[PDB]
């Protein structure tokens, strides 16, 4: 369990606008934590979920093309969607992500964290 | 725009 | 509906699931004022915050104190980077506070640290 890879979730239950139901996602936790996690067979780790409408792919998010990441279809990565989850939420272990796109997705969680300064 | 950008962002289908 | 940035909202994480912030707790806004006044302006819309915990008793470097004195808070809480959420605006009740400056910064360097970030 390391950075960048994408692992199936379950964010349910959820409530308005939220990224819902089980679904792929990005671990952006840094690896120290989820070592530790790993170590304590309970805790929690920090993701970024993904979605497949890929009609707009908008600055906060990152597209992950399937050839890349062993998803099964081309889907972006919310960083909007940001989330902390207990690791018995992690299901199955789908794939990695490229270091270009995880390059993105750090800039993309500067901007919509507002993590420039 | 970018608040364009996520006014869609949320209102789009996800599920 | 009037969240922005470092501001402190009573928040309903409920449910929760394993080491998870639970309950109806305080959390700081931590998502750009872009996203929070379109939020505003829309009445509904997700935004992200830090949930805090009343227990203090240790203090890890992506976790923050925050006093009570000024931020509005009844008492000296700890913000968790590592309980980073994004919410549904359903989930605010009342608006609590403002984290200082300070407090602010530090917050930023312990998600730069926990997100692995440069």
């Amino acid at each position: 369990m390391r950075r960048g890879e994408i692992w199936q979730v379950d964010l349910d239950p959820a409530r308005g606008s939220e990224a819902n139901n089980q679904r792929p996602a990005v671990v952006v936790s840094n690896d120290r934590a989820n070592a530790t996690a790993t170590r304590l067979g309970r805790g929690v780790i920090t993701v970024v979920p993904v979605t497949s409408n890929i009609a707009k792919v908008y600055p906060f998010q990152v597209l992950l093309s399937a050839t890349t990441t062993g998803l099964q279809v081309d889907c972006k990565a919310q960083a909007e969607q940001i989330r902390s989850i207990a690791t018995e939420r992690l299901l199955r272990p789908i794939g990695r992500v490229s270091a270009a796109e995880l390059a993105q997705l750090d800039e993309a969680l500067k901007l919509h964290l507002d993590l420039w300064s | 725009t970018l608040e364009d950008d996520y006014a869609n962002a949320w209102q789009e289908w996800s599920a």
